[PDB]
């Protein structure tokens, strides 16, 4: 039902970017350009 | 109302800063009828007897005491400056300037932690402490 | 997908029923070697057959209504309000998500070029470990 | 949930001391920080057995919703009971408008099937009790937007 | 035999994965209105 | 027994030793369960006329007055001023509602007159009980004023009688007047455990309260074994003390954030100071994350 | 001559009357003079109407999806908890005033429908758990395991939660004193302790969350596991 | 505790009383760290010329508490043993 | 003082009395309290009773003279309950103490001398 709901897929990337934006403004208050996904998506054992 | 005490000239302010040897002189520079200063004085009143073991809170009207307007750059509605043993304690809040607070925080625990940080870094001797929060973003979600 | 989950649960608990009656015919117990192809499969997972507490969980009736009503007792919001790990098993598996994620971000060493790992001069990353909240104050987790 | 009625309904299915406990457990003081009130009407919903009280009171209201005849057709005979959406016979299935019924915790889902006669007799009984000269039934009609 | 004198060793053993040890499927009046 | 006792009571109230007092008190606390006998008889005999007044009026004297009020005729739940002296308007409303639908047959004339004389002797027992109560409270406030003020004059007369008078009640300790009137219902309880002032509190607040009422009334008993405080000021003061303790049982800034001077001495006490809470932990593979490997299933956390 | 001592005290009287309004408790200061009392009452009514309105307005703001911070939601949730409990106390007192809302013939209709169902099902009623009940240790282990599952450790539980953990591990130690205590509670305990309430703030709606005293939680959890086991055993709940 | 020097034959055998663990109310969470702290207190008792720099544990569940209790002595080496030596035979001789 | 407190020990006798009551507290021969003095008078194990003249009201121990005449036990009133309470090894005021008989205890000569001395006071 997620793959069928396009409103939920839009909301899912909106909330994912919201979580990533809170991580990024916890890093630096200036919102970056081209922030690497590697710091978010790396597993916790490998540091991410 | 504002049961916090008031400095009505430059002598009352400078001797109120020089009065304390082991407590942070927290001074609000603003007008009691301002809404920003009214909320900031509500926050300072709700913690005035919490932090009484390591701080003192004074209110200062800008119209009544205008001599600190140029030196302390009191050009915002409320400013909250922190002093300890005559030294002006600056705080890297993240707002861009470190000298004053210059807005009204609504969390009284954040004001308790800012005063507690100023106390810990000032008895250690720093003129600049780092706030235990970053106030550059308003953290609204 | 849920449709795939239900047809594989139907056909896999059918296979368990035939394997169970042929293992009662052979007087033995169903081991891990049969039911290894059925493993992360079934809506009660086949995993749940091999639990120590399983007999105890045969007396936990009404547990799904209980997990729904945990929202009026526990302030922590449960995202798995609908299931329990004990009774249904783990109805997902993201181990290959983690492997394909490591491979997509560039491999382990393609990840570690974004890090201070080569500044640590560890000759390889294999024998290493973190210290989760050890710090400089020895964590001091417990203090006033 | 009337706790007198809930007490009497529970005394049917459980021990009378168990039912007296479950009802007296719902007639307690509910307390926030400074404020507290005696909960005498409803159930407290975060008792551990409130899951049982809700499903049993919901069963009672399913007997109100289905009737004893259709609830007995849906549950089957007590000797060989039916599973969820199954009847003994397809004639037992088609013997009522209510084909399917699923009560969740508090949500009911009732699937009906009508003929033209059954539907227009039900519509005529409704429009006898709640007449609609304006075709004013389309307005408050919830849809799935 | 008496065998008087026997060591004990208190250990924090028995850590496992909470599945079965040997990997087996171990299986073992009415109301009336008048 | 009622004639032998209460004609002496009538002779003593018309004059306005203590064996008549204790016998009157024992009589009236037997009157209450004799009234329970009469009430259960009336409940069994009237329920063919009205099988619902037991659940609606469970109070025994109100039930007796409302089935002496009604009888066969449940017409007298309508506009009844006489029933308004007995029950609340809520109770009158609900007995009128269930007298509209009674499912009860009428009585006989012999059955109605039998129930009538049963209710009449029940009111005779109730008025006799209250007459005994008024006499025993008057004569016990004259005989032992302070004890009557503390406990209540009926229980004061009971514990004065089973102890054997005031001058035997004084020279008893406080630990025996608690168990005075004792005998599987509650153990180590006396007449002053089943007092109204000791039951005026939660059930776990009870036993200790007995020791509070047993001691102070003992003082009161000693205080009125000699004939001082005839007005009862010692009883008033001690009773204020009793319910003051009953109400007593019933229902700072932040420190300046200095750091420690520090722990500069070690071992001894300090290893126990950490063995309480910050003790010898695993210190290996419990504080670690194991950089390369994934040891669990991947995102279980 | 009097306002140089009295003024701080009347501010504490203002804040105390407001705290007593927020708590649904009586505020009558006997030594306070009734014009000052009437002005504090007036202040409390004005702040009450503003407070109710700003709680409902901030709730429509939060529920609509407008961007708020942590202290606005925390403050809002406290305001709505006190307002929802004022409404709930008014609901309970309306039940005590307006009688049982279900009529006597309505109640016996519901009841006879239930007895005709349970006679139709040949339902044998769930008995009291016997003394050497075969599964009472199984249901007790499931009950205490379920109560333990309610604790994920941030590592900091309060006095009552770690006291609950102590009572659970004590019932793990001697399960039969626990089962005897539970059956004693199920037989005789009819007066209980205050159930704490708070509200899980989902932003669409407030979910009530109840903290029961842990001895009562253990008795309730065993009763829950027992009744659900026996009702599944007796097929009380039909498959719908 | 049998603390046997191979080279000097000086066996430091510590007597552990019955009253140390008859009424201790503890698990092996006292036991491992207790035998480790007492052999560390032996190490702290002796002078630095007589302290060892290599300690061999027979039973493998003791080198991990010995790592913790000997952080005052990082100069010493705590290895396990693949060869176990029967020092219960010392218990079996009547003198010891 | 209270005129019903009779006999009343003078200063030398009450010094000997409080030292004997202190020694009996040490020798575990002492029962503090008016109810415990009433008990050990009823059991007949009391050597002698001391009481406190500054007990208000006095009559909460004035049953104890009558018990000391029905048990043949010497009784005497100390000046104040605070000194008697401290002489029993408690900081609270104690208004009535019972020095009791024990199995051949070493205070029996002091207790006999104080008995002979405080039966001279009631005269």
């Amino acid at each position: 039902a997620v793959v069928n709901t396009q409103e939920l897929l839009d909301l899912l990337v909106k909330c994912e970017n919201k979580i990533q934006t809170r991580i990024k403004i916890g890093l630096n208050s200036k919102m970056p350009s081209r922030f690497p996904p590697v710091v978010f998506y790396t597993p916790k054992e490998l540091g991410g | 109302s504002y049961m916090l005490p008031h400095l009505h000239n430059g002598w009352q302010v400078d001797q109120a800063i020089l009065s304390e040897e082991d407590r942070v002189v927290v001074i609000r520079f603003g007008h009691d009828w301002d809404p920003t200063c009214m909320k900031m004085d509500e926050v300072l009143y709700s913690i005035a007897e919490k932090v009484k073991n390591f701080a003192v809170i004074y209110l200062v009207d800008i119209t009544e005491v205008p001599d600190f307007n140029k030196m302390y750059e009191l050009y915002d509605p409320c400013t909250v400056m922190f002093f300890f043993r005559n030294k002006h304690i600056m705080i890297d809040l993240g707002t861009g300037n470190n000298n004053k607070i210059n807005w009204a925080m609504e969390d009284k625990q954040e004001m308790v932690d800012i005063i507690e940080t100023v106390y810990r870094g000032a008895r250690k001797g720093r003129g600049l402490v780092v706030s235990p929060k970053d106030y550059s973003t308003k953290y609204r979600y | 997908p849920w449709e795939s989950e239900f047809i594989d649960s139907q056909r896999v608990w059918a296979e368990y029923a035939l394997k169970r009656q042929e293992a009662i015919a052979q007087n033995r117990r169903l081991t891990l070697e049969d039911l290894e192809d059925s493993w992360d499969r079934g809506i009660p997972r086949i995993n749940t057959l091999f639990q120590k507490d399983r007999h105890t969980l045969a007396y936990d009736k009404g547990w799904r209504v209980r997990t729904d009503f945990k929202q009026y007792q526990v302030l922590k919001q449960n995202p798995f309000w609908w299931t329990h790990q004990r009774h249904d098993g783990k109805l997902w598996n993201l181990n290959n998500y983690r492997t394909d994620m490591i491979q997509a971000l560039g491999g382990v060493e393609g990840i570690l070029e974004h890090t201070l790992f080569k500044g640590t001069y560890f000759p390889t990353w294999e024998g290493l470990f973190w210290e989760k909240a050890s710090g400089f104050e020895e964590s001091m987790k417990w203090k006033k | 949930i009337d706790l007198t009625l809930l007490n009497r309904l529970l005394r049917l299915i459980v021990d009378h001391n168990i039912a007296d406990y479950m009802t007296a457990k719902n007639n307690v003081v509910i307390n926030y920080k400074d404020m507290n009130h005696t909960n005498s009407y409803g159930i407290i919903r975060g008792l551990q057995f409130a899951s049982f009280i809700v499903q049993y009171y919901g069963l009672v209201m399913d007997l109100l919703v289905l009737g004893l005849h259709r609830a007995s057709e849906m549950a089957g005979p007590p000797q060989m009971p039916n599973d969820f959406l199954s009847f003994q016979d397809i004639a037992t299935e088609a013997a009522h408008p209510i084909r399917l019924f699923c009560r969740y915790i508090d949500r009911i889902h009732i699937f009906f099937r009508f003929t033209a006669d059954e539907a227009r007799d039900l519509i005529q009984r409704y429009l006898t009790e709640h007449p609609d000269p304006n075709n004013e039934n389309i307005v408050g009609y919830n849809n799935k937007k | 035999d008496e065998t008087y004198g026997v060591n004990v060793q208190f250990e924090s053993d028995e850590e496992e994965g909470d599945e079965d040890v040997y990997g087996e499927v171990r299986e073992e009046c009415t109301l009336s209105a008048n | 027994m009622f004639a032998e006792i209460m004609m002496k009571i009538e002779e003593y109230i018309s004059k306005q030793e203590y064996r008549v007092i204790v016998d009157a008190n024992n009589l009236t606390v037997e009157i209450e369960n004799e009234l329970n006998i009469i009430h259960k008889f009336i409940r069994d005999k009237y329920s063919k006329r009205f099988p619902e007044l037991e659940s609606l009026v469970p109070n025994a004297l109100d039930y007796i007055r409302t089935v002496k009020e009604l009888g066969n005729s449940l017409d007298k739940c309508k506009n009844n001023e006489n029933l308004q002296q007995i029950l609340t308007n809520a109770t009158i409303m609900v007995v009128s509602v269930t007298a509209s639908t009674t499912q009860g047959q009428q009585l006989s004339e012999e059955e109605l007159e039998r129930l009538e004389e049963a209710c009449d002797m029940a009111l005779e027992l109730n008025a006799s009980k209250h007459r005994i109560y008024e006499y025993v409270e008057s004569r016990m406030s004259f005989i032992a004023p302070n004890l009557s003020i503390i406990i209540g004059a009926s229980t004061a007369a009971k514990i004065m009688g089973v102890a054997g008078g005031l001058t035997n009640l004084s020279k008893m300790p406080a630990c025996n007047i608690m168990l005075l009137g004792a005998q599987s219902v509650l153990p180590h309880t006396g007449y002053i455990y089943h007092s109204d002032i000791v039951q005026s509190l939660p059930p776990d607040l009870r036993r200790k309260a007995a020791r509070l009422v047993a001691a102070k009334c003992t003082l009161a008993a000693r205080v009125d074994s000699f004939h001082e405080s005839t007005e009862g000021k010692v009883g008033y003061e001690l009773k204020d003390e009793i319910e003051r303790k009953f109400d007593k049982w019933q229902e700072k800034p932040l420190p300046a954030p200095l750091d420690g001077q520090r722990k500069k001495r070690g071992g001894r006490r300090y290893r126990k100071m950490k063995e309480r809470l910050g003790l010898t932990e695993i210190r290996k593979q419990a504080n670690r994350m194991s950089f390369g490997e994934i040891e669990e299933d991947a995102y279980q956390e | 001559g009097i306002k140089q001592n009295k003024a701080r005290t009347i501010l504490q009287h203002l804040s105390e009357a407001w705290r007593c309004w927020k708590a649904n408790i009586p505020w009558k200061v006997p030594g306070l003079p009734t014009p000052i009392e009437n002005m504090i009452l007036r202040y409390v009514k004005a702040k009450a109407d503003w407070w109710t309105n700003t709680a409902h307005y901030n709730r429509e703001r939060i529920r609509r999806g407008a961007t708020v911070d942590k202290t606005v939601c925390k403050k809002n949730l406290g305001r709505l908890t006190r307002l929802y409990l004022k409404a709930e106390q008014e609901r309970q007192h309306n039940y005590l005033k307006d009688g049982p809302y279900i009529t006597a013939e309505e109640a016996v209709a519901v009841y006879t429908t239930t007895v005709h169902w349970l006679e139709s099902r040949r339902f044998s009623p769930i008995p009291f758990p016997p003394l050497s009940y075969k599964h009472d240790t199984k249901l007790l282990i499931l009950a205490l395991e379920r109560l333990k599952e309610a604790y994920s450790v941030k590592s900091r539980l309060n006095q009552s939660q770690r006291e609950e953990l102590g009572l659970i591990e004590q019932a793990y130690d001697n399960p039969h004193e626990a089962l005897s205590r539970i059956k004693r509670h199920l037989l005789t305990q009819r007066a209980f302790k205050e159930v704490g309430i708070e509200f899980m703030d989902l932003y669409s709606h407030l979910v009530p969350v109840y903290d029961v005293e842990p001895l009562e939680k253990i008795t309730d959890a065993y009763l829950d596991q027992y009744l659900w086991y026996e009702a599944d055993k007796r097929r009380l709940f039909p498959p719908w | 505790i049998f603390i046997f020097n191979p080279r000097t034959g000086q066996l430091f055998l510590k007597i552990i009383h019955t009253s140390v663990w008859a009424g201790q109310k503890r698990l092996g969470q006292l036991a491992k760290w207790k035998t480790a702290e007492e052999v560390a207190a032996l190490i702290r008792s002796l002078p630095v010329e007589e302290q060892p720099k290599q300690i061999i544990v027979t039973r493998k569940g003791m080198l991990d508490p010995l790592e913790v209790h000997l952080l005052d002595f990082p100069n010493i080496v705590i290895k396990g043993s693949e060869l176990q030596l029967p020092f219960q035979a010392c218990l079996k001789v009547e003198k010891f | 003082v209270n005129p019903k407190a009779y006999p009343l020990a003078d200063a030398h006798l009450t010094k000997k009395l409080l030292d004997l009551v202190q020694q009996s507290c040490n020798y575990k021969q002492l029962r503090k309290g008016a109810n415990e003095a009433t008990k050990t008078l009823n059991r007949g194990i009391s050597e002698f009773i001391v009481m406190a003249a500054d007990a208000e009201p006095l009559e909460i121990i004035l049953h104890l003279p009558l018990l000391c005449e029905d048990k043949n036990v010497p009784y005497v009133f100390v000046r104040s309950k605070q000194a008697l309470g401290r002489a029993c090894g408690v900081s609270r005021p104690v208004i009535a103490c019972s020095v009791t008989i024990k199995e051949g205890s070493q205070l029996k000569q002091q207790i006999q001398s104080i008995q002979q001395s405080i039966e001279r006071l009631l005269v």
